[PDB]
């Protein structure tokens, strides 16, 4: 209840409510040491809310503070003048770039590629051509660094600002700096390129099943020596493929050390290193002594990646320990106890009270692919977009199937050509009411009432007045295609079911289950599975009704079986219900099941299968 | 002639007699008289009735209609050989009046569903009303009312709900629409 607030060793965590809004309004809105001059003046927070959908109330400390709490680009939204030259456009078409710094969360092959993929995002729509150089100064210096990385624009520990890049110009012009305290990944959690055993090349498959417990990070369970291994697919018991997880404390690569582990500390020219360095190197490769005196014995190996169970905090990666006591209570799972920012931590010893040794349970991390994408545009001259679906949008949003947005193609092509040696991006971001909209799916997902479309969902609880949005559907569900159809959630198990094309997805707890997305065949319907029209649950029968075509369907959400010979047409139970309704929804209580088609809905009564209330979709739901 | 809107069901309900007749030789509108004095003018049709739908037995031999379209022109053709179900006001011995204002359409207009509603369908929902929806948003209170909103979907009389719909009467005394030839059930279920 009176939720306790604690300071974790290493984290400096004052920032109460507003306190932050102060430190977080001048970074991207210019307003220094003084508490913003909104006192006798009124500006600042306003333009903040201009950006990001206009819920302009003023400080709106209740709903707005959650937006400066989201992971974003390190770049400002206003004043393009922040050192990069006035004219934001390369005077050339052949542009070099060089990877100076890397990151331990990823093997340098993955990073190398990750970037190159980012650049391509821009090339594929421009006569621009990026070629990497390994020596001297290039047009883009790619590096990683922590607070105070050398340019005067510091980063803020884990989370928060993700990276930043200067617009085209001299030396620093175009450089891309990514935050080293982040957990870089390909988007969906920690990544680890395995080292030995029977799958030497593969990526660790997290999670994976062993001994009846899911593992999401490399482990030493099983082993006795202390080494780290991870299975290379979901089912270890069936597949049997795995490899060892890199760790300078465990082994190294190449060099002349024969795999031997780093020695700490190791002297190199009057300095004792306690971890690998790049000291002496320009390929940005971490290396290290394998003996206590690198100079004398001249023994060494490389450190291409470091696996870790825990992130941040003060346990250097040490795995969690369960159960653990904290503030007097034992916890057998990661908690947010002691945290006000929701971040999830755990203890690295059975008792935090006595040891104060903790870490962060690794979340999903941030895709170097994507973060570099946005960044690179910046470096091509581009500036922060106000279009939720725009790559060049400040806030971070993980999309499995990422596509540049017209908005982007527009901005970038506007400066450069389009395609040497006529196509377009296609769709744009739908607007609330302004124009006619046939939603792809309306649904009661949790408490909110989501409205779907191509890549966007607007949603609201009770307010008919006006929903929220738009927001990328991939915010909550990434593996979902860019145009879903029918969608529902089983109130018998609280599972979000999504229909689309020839397949269907069924999320639960923000993650799709192993096996899905299966076709509709194994679902229940005949091979008609080409596509669907609408679906929902009963407010009194508590079953599923899959409407598709002139004929509706039935499903046992209370059993696995199927009902005798459907498809039968609406010729029986359903009445006014028109051919192929865009959507169907059942709300809390009432007993009414709204049916959607065209630009208007049709109220249906469960208590009595008859009819009611014919209303304008736009005016009634989806607030206008 | 300013005729109010109605669903092709009410027609078969409010109309005395309904049948498909045709004009062989128009009974040339003959004499009459009235207030100003001058003779009453009235069109008259020589007709051949295929079958009868509802109405009294004294089969219609000739159709009649107000003089001018202005008042109610049900000017139809002869020779041609088109059919018209037109359920005008039944008058003694083959006499029935057709006011432009009446449910009147060439046989070919009606859909596969509209025709088949002549024998049993429409005839089942007369103890029922058929509300016409003014403006989205509209409602229905009574358990016997059925919301009819073609003005919404298709401004004109001929519209989905008229082309394919019929507001039958429920077994509780209430009413509701339909589409097909199967009246027997509430909501699809299985034995649990
Ligand atoms: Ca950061
Ligand atoms: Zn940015
Ligand atoms: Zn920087």
């Amino acid at each position: 209840a009176p939720s306790p607030i604690i300071k974790f060793p290493g984290d400096v965590a004052p920032k109460t409510d507003k306190e932050l809004a102060v430190q977080y309004l001048n970074t991207f809105y210019g307003c220094p040491k003084e508490s913003c001059n909104l006192f006798v003046l009124k500006d600042t927070l306003k333009k903040m809310q201009k950006f990001f959908g206009l819920p302009q109330t003023g400080d709106l400390d209740q709903n707005t503070i959650e937006t400066m709490r989201k992971p974003r680009c390190g770049n400002p939204d206003v004043a393009n003048y922040n050192f990069f030259p006035r004219k934001p456009k390369w005077d050339k078409n052949q542009i070099t770039y060089r990877i100076i710094g890397y990151t331990p969360d990823l093997d340098p092959e993955t990073v190398d590629d990750a970037f190159a993929r980012a650049f391509q995002v821009w090339s594929d729509v421009t006569p621009l051509r990026f070629s990497r150089i390994h020596d001297g100064e290039a047009d883009i210096m790619i590096n990683f660094g922590r607070w105070e990385h050398g340019d005067g624009y510091p980063f803020d520990g884990k989370d928060g600002l993700l990276a930043h890049a200067f617009a085209p110009g001299t030396g620093v012009g175009g450089d891309s700096h990514f935050d080293d305290d982040e957990l870089w990944t390909l988007g969906e959690g920690q990544v680890v390129r395995v080292k030995y055993g029977n799958a030497d090349g593969e990526y660790c498959k997290f999670p994976f099943l062993f001994n009846g417990k899911e593992y999401n990070s490399c482990t030493d369970t099983g082993r006795s020596d202390g080494f780290l291994w991870c299975s290379t697919t979901y089912n270890f018991e069936k597949d049997g493929k795995y490899g060892f997880c890199p760790h300078e404390a465990l082994f190294t690569m190449g060099g002349n050390a024969e795999g031997q582990p780093c020695k700490f500390p190791f002297r190199f020219q009057g300095t004792s290193y306690d971890s690998c360095t790049t000291e002496g190197r320009t390929d940005g490769y971490r290396w290290c002594g394998t003996t206590e005196d690198y100079d004398r014995d001249k023994k060494y190996g490389f450190c291409p990646e470091t696996a870790m169970s825990t992130v941040g905090g003060n346990s250097e990666g040490a795995p969690c320990v369960f159960p653990f006591t904290f503030l007097g209570n034992k916890y057998e799972s990661c908690t947010s106890a002691g945290r006000s920012d929701g971040k999830m931590w755990c203890a690295t010893t059975a008792n935090y009270d006595d040891d104060r040794k903790w870490g962060f349970c690794p979340d999903q991390g941030y895709s170097l692919f994507l973060v570099a994408a946005h960044a690179f545009g910046h470096a091509m001259g581009l500036e922060h977009s106000q279009d939720p679906g725009a790559l060049m949008a400040p806030i971070y949003t993980y999309t499995k199937n990422f596509r540049l947005s017209q908005d982007d193609i527009k901005g970038i092509q506007e400066l450069y050509g389009a395609s040497p040696d006529t196509p377009t991006l296609g769709p744009v971001t739908p607007e609330i009411c302004k124009q006619d909209i046939v939603f792809d799916g309306i649904a009661q997902i949790r408490g909110e009432i989501f409205f779907f479309k191509d890549r966007f969902i607007w949603r609201t609880v009770t307010p008919r007045d006006k929903p929220m949005g738009p927001l990328l559907v991939a915010t909550f569900w990434p593996e979902l295609p860019e145009k879903i159809d029918a969608v529902y959630e089983a109130p018998q198990e609280e599972k979000a079911v999504f229909f689309a094309g020839n397949e269907y997805w069924i999320y639960s707890a923000s993650t799709l289950e192993r096996g899905y997305p299966k076709p509709l065949t194994s679902l229940g319907l005949p091979p008609d599975v080409q596509r669907v029209d609408a679906a929902f649950n009963w407010s009194k029968n508590k079953k599923t009704y899959i409407f598709a075509g002139d004929k509706f369907w039935r499903y046992n959400e209370v059993k696995k079986k199927m009902d005798p010979g459907f498809p039968k047409l609406i010729a029986d139970a359903w009445n006014a219900i028109p051919d192929n309704l865009d959507a169907v929804v059942d709300l809390q209580g009432g007993g009414h099941s709204y049916f959607f088609k065209g630009a208007y809905y049709l109220k249906l009564e469960n208590q009595s299968l008859k009819s009611v209330k014919f209303g304008s979709i736009k005016s009634d739901w989806l607030g206008c | 002639c300013s005729c109010s809107p109605v669903h092709p069901q009410q027609a078969f309900c409010n109309a005395d007699v309904v049948i498909r007749a045709k004009a062989v030789s128009e009974k040339e509108v003959d004499s009459g008289n009235d207030i100003y004095g001058n003779p009453i003018k009235r069109i008259q049709y020589e007709i051949k009735q295929i079958k009868m739908f509802k109405g009294p037995e004294k089969d219609i031999e000739f159709i009649y209609t107000a003089p001018s379209s202005a008042v109610c022109g049900v000017s139809l053709d002869v020779g041609g050989k088109k059919e018209y179900l037109i359920a005008g006001k039944a008058e003694g011995d083959g006499k029935m009046h057709i006011t432009l204002c009446d449910f009147i359409v060439p046989w070919d207009t009606l859909s596969t569903t509209q025709k088949k509603s002549l024998n049993h369908r429409y005839q089942m929902g007369c103890e029922c009303k058929i509300t016409r929806c003014p403006m989205i948003p509209c409602y229905i209170s009574s358990p016997d009312e059925c919301l009819w909103m073609d003005w919404v979907t298709e401004k004109n009389i001929n519209g989905h709900q008229a082309k394919f719909f019929a507001c039958i009467k429920r077994s509780d005394g209430s009413c509701a629409w339909y589409r097909g030839a199967a009246p027997p059930k509430q909501e699809f279920l299985d034995i649990e």
